[PDB]
């Protein structure tokens, strides 16, 4: 959780209405991951339990930031998956409901964190409409999200929404060349991948992210001329299955760009196997494929419990079987 | 440790007693008669007392530890049962135990009975001491081959006239359960004082009792037998087991075919299998259904399977039995109509 | 008056239980040859004679003549064991007391002698409710069980109660009684009780019978009731009608037939009974999917269906499969596009005609 | 085939065509 | 102002709607004293199960006698009326579902009646009952004492194990037809002095599909917003359906191309201000009825007789796939409608779909 | 303390509510004439004030004049409900008291007289989100309940309700409010609280808010605190990101003439610019809708787009309806399945290669 230069104007807006009393008591941010909204949350939280802050910063030495340190505050409830777990249950929306109740221990305001509004489930969504509705007195909520439409409508339509730009291109990748160390065309091709959010890009260069992208790219460069898709399933057979087949999704998207003839692309550190791709295939072909990868990803990401490895085999498995002639593609529907 | 089987344990019996008995299986027809006749053998050999004991978390050690140490006044050489939990003994109970085998006299018998150990749990320092000193039977249920044999020994034992066609009879129905059939067998010398069993007769007074696993049902699969694979689907689904558990049974196998099928174009099919490690009784059985499919099969089954399984997993539907079947017929040489893969 | 038809022909005798030869040739040589067991457990299914059998097994095992597969049926003990108060049956129902306490004194009450017979039989009705304690403390008592002391069991789910204690009694399972026996022991009584029927009635009877003697003894009272003290083939067959509940298989005979009227018909008693029309769809389409299946191989049917047994085979024997596989696809997309139908019913009325006299067009690969 | 089948393929609504002209009863042109 | 549901509850077996079967059968078995223990009532919602429960209870425990017909006078008759009777133990199952509230209940089954011949116990919505409490209930069903008598009712009968199924008669209500809703409806109107009209009966019977307490409380809401009075147009705006005949209108503009008379009708009801999803579903509606009528002559019932004949016509002139055709488009059209930028963009867009693919008279295409 | 516009402007007289004529005058009529239900249901979308009926329902029937169309406002039990601690009103969050324990003790004291109040109102709020064992324990009192207790229902998925509750309630059905409707108190609370505004910044937000008025509530409240205080026609239109331009007009043409590069491009200059991509097709929607209907009629074209007009009618000119037609349902399939994509940029670009495929630093206290 770290402060990007880039959330300052934003939060110089929210706070000055929380100095002028005309806060609203139930803030939907919309961000993309790595953007840092997480941090701006607790930026206002902090500034909110403060007993006596000046100006936007908190005091830092009283008893609601020394708690905050310690991060034992009485107030300053926070709603989280479980750890093994990934979705927030109705038991503790439920408890932190009932123990709105009461009044603040230190006299202050009640401070209620979700720290995914996606992840809650059906029932959590619905006992929490009343309490947002109508809160107790100097009590605020702040969801965080990264696509409202999936939300419930009736949960979206009693939260005031603040949405986070990206910054500049340009911007974003002068913050990364001072960041990390890294060829401008990986640079561009990091921050097109992770839809342009800076911070996104800083993660996936720390960990070995790129270098799996990298091994994908050789088994898809061999595979390609073969036509030997299932030799795929290795590079994608993991817990971060989804990451992959975006990418995947990225570089079909790139060939069929090229195709029909265009001058951006996603990925711009590998003309040659885009190239490649676009040359060996169809356009339509090109279409099927993605549209059963992105079908794939979303089956993938929405089912719990869901066996990765049976579900990638038959999507190879049918990848393969259309590139033969003759052979009905499909086409999206209602 | 002495390791023997049911059918010879008696001689050693009548060689003489142990400290310890264990009677580790999972058929419960052999390891209560072998729980009997020990139990017959220390009392004729001059054992009264037949304590008794089931291992719970509720279980107080103490009670036991007493039992073992105080001694009876018109009574001596008592004899402790144990009954295991069929997940095993975890670390406390294997503490307990060695506590218990400390504690161990000669004068007490001590019997124990349930699940064989795994390769963890059979590894333990109270199981260590207690090999020293030790019998062990092994009470695993007899496979379909082996059957017949069993069913004839019993037969015999029992002086009646059993015909092959009338054993055949008896090892369908009665496929997996020993107690049901040894059951029947008494129901059937009961009926006939003659002793003479013909076909019509054990046909008249015969039912379906046969317990199965998925193991058997993909089997079954494998070697290409539907009407055995379709009265094992019909058996576990009128048990009560989660398709679940017979999907991803079914998985691995699939998968492995799949795998063996697409490499077996340009490689030998014993180097692959030393590659998987494929078990060697399997080894020819697997090469069968290798030789069966065609590279066509195997994507549709596979299709199928996928399609149940986010039926199952997705909607909750309850069509998932009649999805089993057709997946069922179809890995036998069966046409499908390919309407129902919804391909 | 009248008592009830079933509770009043409740079997007294071993020559009045009809069927179940196994059982009571069995229990017949085992009780002269002095065989017996120290508990036995009865299984099958609903109103077959597990009561019954266990109850006469009772009064044989401790008449006055002497244990006998034939009980006089006049002494002292065989009376009150028919009145169902003898001193030494002790009759629990273990579906009302599940608890341990009340298996504790139940069993603790075995101890002492029997007052006035040979034998203290217990009868334990639907044991497999009883709780997991009940179970043990079951199991304590019956390992070592006294001479005097006998243990008679009726369930029917036998695969709930333990391993342990099935192993340590004799279990019999009883058979469906067929549609011969059901419809001859319709006959008999009957005639007893004066009162007129027809044998197509008696027939139709049987057969919905089902295998359960109490269910068609139930059927006729509702039938004489119906048919104003008598039985009769036009009453009966009303009577079945109201009843009928497998609109599905028959919608499905109709449209293989190519009838409209039928179908329509069909479809309006449906609707008079509140029935759920998607329930109905994916009953079809399992029915059909069946059919496919017993046509690609015989053994697909199994003996879960038998009730519907013979119309199926010789439906998977006519019809064709293009013609199966056909409707699977056209009422597959029925079930989808129903929830966007203007209603209910108008989009299973549209989707069986659609079914019944139209052909889609495939997409026929052009490229 | 004809333009006309394959925009309405795409579009998704299916063409349904008579297969038993003798089961409909009534007056049909 | 008790409500007329309440109101209007059946006292008499001569006050109860359709039923045939099940008041015949019971008034034969009360006169003929052929009385059975356990009766179990099964059918859709608000159709007379508990009413004719009540009603048979009354019939029981009647001063004068047992008999078909009570006199609904008489102490017993007037408690049961007014629902305090000692002798009938009503039980919501539904809420007192626990295995200890049934052991309780039949702890004191033995005791007699205090004032009448019979103690009735009647428990509804049964299908709530846990397993335990099922089980506990079978004995007593089997063999209760003489002077209990068990009633039943519960709405899923598929729902109970089949051991209690076989051990009560059924009986199984039938869904009212329209005729029948409409003629209560009328007398209970006229009871009341309330103005009517015939058309608003029509529309109020259609709209309760098939049980009479829908009908009631549909009748009631009518009544409050007409201000005292049942009017056709106060029942057209409850419903919120328009008349057929702009429907038709549209429908036949549709079938003849005539773009500029659609998009006028299309604007008359804009300016109506109707809602577009039930335009949509009227149209698919009248498709329907109009498929059916090929299907059958006697598919359309009396309720469109006031354009059955302008119906007719349309029914000898489109073929079966230009209906076909019309029917799949409005439907994917409707399935599309919630993502559509506007309500009457949607269904502009649809109708001009429908037109540009019309079978005979497609769009000019551009040169 | 400041509260919300959403929820300090909350009707509180009949006179206050906007629309829903029909179900204010059935109430009306209803308390007139004293037929008052003790079921109420009211169904509909979101933010169309089914809680604050509710709610004034309630007050009026428990005022102190009496009951009452029109309560007072001003003696102690209307203030009482409208602080909410009023004794007699019973809350209820169906959605954190699903269990049936809760139910269950609800129900347990229904047969107390009420402590201040004429009536002992239930307000269930979200009753759709019970379990079934809820519902079925609520029926049996819901259909006959003491004359002193009224029963108030709020939901806005009544399909999840069983029939059976459904055939014992009167259910009103709430309208989306039109847009003109939501302009007016839009403008009506701007001017009361003393705020400015323009006429099209009213009009954008009202066409906005989809029929739902907190929707609108919440965007003005949004504008107000991101426009420095002012609802300015700007500040909306930057924080709704309507394209404003001609984009929509090039996207669609380039899109006709199958020119991927001029596509590919205006996209890319639209992603720099960082516009809204739902806004960009619905606007290439409407488009391709105005075409569409234009080459039905060459009149049917607006005069708000005359500036574009000549373009547009060469479109009409060139294209066959049916092209238009697939466009618009490839372009609403694009919409509809947006959000799943893995990026909003990623689904419009994915949708429109589907298209061209038809033709012939200062941290304050953060770590
Ligand atoms: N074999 C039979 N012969 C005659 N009547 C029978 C027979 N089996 C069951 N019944 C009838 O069923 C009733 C007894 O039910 P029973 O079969 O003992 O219950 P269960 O078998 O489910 O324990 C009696 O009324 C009896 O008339
Ligand atoms: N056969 C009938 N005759 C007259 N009224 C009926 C009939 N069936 C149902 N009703 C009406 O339906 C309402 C509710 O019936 P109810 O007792 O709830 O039946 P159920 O128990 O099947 O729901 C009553 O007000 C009653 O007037
Ligand atoms: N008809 C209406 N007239 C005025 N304001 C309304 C209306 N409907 C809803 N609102 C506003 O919406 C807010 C919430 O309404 P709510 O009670 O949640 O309705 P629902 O229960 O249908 O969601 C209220 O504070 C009120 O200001
Ligand atoms: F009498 Al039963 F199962 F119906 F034992
Ligand atoms: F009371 Al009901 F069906 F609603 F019997
Ligand atoms: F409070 Al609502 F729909 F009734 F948001
Ligand atoms: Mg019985
Ligand atoms: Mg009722
Ligand atoms: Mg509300
Ligand atoms: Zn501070
Ligand atoms: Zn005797
Ligand atoms: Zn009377
Ligand atoms: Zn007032």
């Amino acid at each position: 959780m770290r402060w990007y230069p880039w959330l300052r104007p934003d939060f110089e807006k929210l706070v000055a209405s929380y100095q002028a009393g005309r806060g609203h008591h139930a803030l939907l941010i919309q961000a993309l991951p790595g953007m840092g909204d997480d941090a701006l949350i607790y930026a206002l939280s902090r500034y909110l339990l403060c007993q006596q802050p000046q100006g936007h910063k908190s005091c830092g030495h009283c008893r609601g930031c020394q708690l905050m340190q310690a991060g034992t505050h009485p107030d300053y409830y926070t709603l989280a998956p479980e750890k093994g777990k990934n979705t927030l249950g109705v038991d503790a929306v439920r408890e932190v409901t009932e123990k709105l109740n009461e009044h603040a221990r230190l006299g202050g305001a009640k401070v209620v964190w979700v720290t995914d509004a996606a992840l809650l489930t059906d029932a959590a969504a619905n006992a929490l409409l009343k309490t947002l509705e109508e809160p107790p007195a100097e009590t605020w909520f702040f969801l965080a999200t990264r696509e409202p439409e999936r939300l419930l409508a009736t949960l979206r339509s009693r939260c005031r929404l603040h949405y986070l730009a990206p910054p500049p291109e340009q911007y974003a990748v002068t913050w990364l060349s001072r960041e990390v160390t890294m060829s401008q065309d990986a640079l561009l091709a990091a921050l097109r991948l992770s839809a342009g959010s800076p911070g996104a890009a800083l993660a996936l260069f720390q960990g070995d992210n790129w270098q799996a992208r990298e091994t994908l790219c050789q088994a898809l460069a061999y595979s390609v001329p073969s036509g030997d898709w299932y030799s795929l399933l290795a590079a994608l057979n993991h817990e971060q299955a989804p990451a992959r087949l975006h990418w995947l999704a990225t570089l079909l998207m790139d060939a069929l760009k090229r195709h029909h003839g265009a001058a951006q692309v996603t990925n711009v550190d590998v003309p040659g196997l885009v190239a490649e791709l676009a040359n060996h295939l169809s356009p339509s072909r090109l279409q099927a494929i993605l549209g059963d990868v992105c079908h794939i990803r979303e089956q993938l990401m929405s089912v719990t419990g869901i066996n990765r490895e049976l579900l990638i085999t038959d999507l190879l498995l049918r990848i393969e079987h259309y590139l033969q002639p003759g052979v009905v593609l499909p086409v999206p529907h209602l | 440790m002495i390791r023997l089987y049911p059918e010879q344990l008696r001689a050693q019996l009548n060689e003489g007693l142990r400290a310890a008995y264990l009677l580790l299986g999972n058929d419960p027809l052999l390891l209560q008669e072998s729980q009997d006749a020990v139990r017959q053998v220390a009392a004729a050999q001059g054992f009264e007392e037949h304590h008794t004991f089931s291992i719970d978390p509720n279980t107080d050690w103490n009670a036991i530890f007493s039992l073992c140490q105080a001694m009876s006044l018109f009574a001596s050489r008592q004899t402790l049962l144990l009954l295991l939990p069929e997940n095993g003994p975890n670390a406390a109970i294997n503490e307990q135990l060695l506590t218990l085998t400390g504690l161990l006299h000669d004068d007490l018998l001590l019997i124990v009975r349930g699940n064989k150990l795994s390769k963890a749990q059979e590894n333990a320092a109270w199981f260590t001491a207690l090999a020293n000193r030790s019998v062990q039977v092994t009470c695993q249920t007899p496979e379909q081959a082996q059957l017949p044999r069993w069913v004839a020994a019993r037969a015999k034992q029992l002086n009646l006239e059993l015909d092959d066609a009338a054993n055949q009879v008896l090892c369908y129905c009665y496929e997996g359960n020993l107690l049901a059939l040894a059951q029947a067998l008494e129901r059937l010398s009961l009926l006939w004082p003659d002793g003479k069993l013909t076909l019509p007769r054990v046909e008249q007074a015969v039912n379906d009792a046969a317990h199965f696993t998925p193991f058997h049902w993909v089997d079954a699969l494998l070697m290409g037998k539907s009407k055995r694979a379709l009265h094992i689907l019909q058996q576990l689904r009128l048990e009560g087991s989660e398709p679940v558990i017979l999907l991803r049974t079914l998985q691995r196998e699939l998968l492995l075919l799949v795998n063996l099928k697409r490499q077996s174009a340009h490689t030998p099919l014993r180097a692959l299998f030393d590659k998987h490690r494929v078990w060697q009784n399997r080894r020819g059985m697997m090469g069968e259904a290798l030789n069966r499919l065609s590279q066509t099969q195997l994507r549709q089954a596979v299709q199928l399977l996928t399609r149940t399984e986010l039926t199952l997993k997705q909607d909750y539907g309850q069509s998932v039995w009649a999805e089993l079947e057709g997946l069922s017929l179809l890995l036998c040489h069966k046409p499908l109509a390919d309407v129902f893969i919804d391909g | 008056s009248y008592q009830v038809l079933a509770r009043k022909w409740r079997p007294q005798t071993f020559a009045d239980v009809v069927g179940q030869e196994h059982v009571l040739t069995a229990l017949a040589n085992g009780l002269s040859l002095g065989r017996i067991h120290h508990a036995y457990l009865f299984s099958g299914t609903r109103g077959v004679g597990k009561t019954s059998i266990a109850r006469l097994l009772a009064k044989g095992l401790n008449c006055e003549t002497g244990i006998t597969a034939t009980p006089c049926g006049v002494c002292d003990n065989c009376r009150e064991i028919e009145q169902g108060r003898f001193v030494d049956l002790i009759e629990i129902d273990a579906a009302s007391r599940t608890k341990v306490e009340d298996t504790r004194d139940l069993l603790d009450n075995v101890q002492y002698a029997p007052a006035r017979g040979r034998f203290k039989v217990y009868l334990i009705d639907e044991v497999h409710m009883l709780s997991r304690h009940s179970f043990n403390a079951l199991l304590k008592t019956l390992e070592e069980p006294p001479e005097h002391v006998k243990f008679l069991l009726a369930t029917t789910d036998p695969q709930k109660l333990p391993v342990t204690i099935l192993s340590r009694c004799l279990q019999f399972h009883l058979k469906a009684l067929d549609v011969e026996q059901i419809r001859h022991q319709l006959e008999h009584i009957l005639n007893e009780e004066h009162i007129a029927h027809e044998p197509r009635a008696l027939q139709l009877l049987a057969r919905a019978a089902e295998g359960s003697l109490r269910d068609a003894l139930s059927l006729t009272d509702q039938a004489i009731a119906s048919g104003d003290g008598q039985v009769s083939t036009q009453a009966v067959s009303a009577m079945l009608g109201t009843l009928d509940d497998d609109q599905a298989l028959s919608l499905v005979e109709a449209m293989v037939e190519a009838n409209g009227e039928r179908v329509m018909a069909l479809i309006n008693e449906a609707a008079a009974r509140g029935i759920e029309w998607e329930a109905l769809l994916v009953e079809m389409l399992g029915l059909l999917h069946r059919i496919a299946m017993v046509q690609l191989s015989p053994a697909a049917l199994g003996n879960d269906m038998a009730a519907i047994e013979l119309r199926m085979r010789e439906l998977a024997r006519t019809i064709p499969p293009t013609d199966i596989q056909l409707y699977y696809q056209t009422l597959l997309i029925g079930r989808k596009e129903l929830p966007y139908a203007p209603d209910r019913r108008m989009g299973v009325e549209m989707t069986l005609l659609r079914a019944l006299a139209f052909h889609p067009r495939m997409p026929l690969p052009e490229p | 085939t004809s333009r006309r089948d394959w925009q309405l393929q795409q579009l998704g609504i299916t063409q349904w065509s008579l297969r038993r002209p003798g089961a409909l009863q009534g007056e049909i042109a």
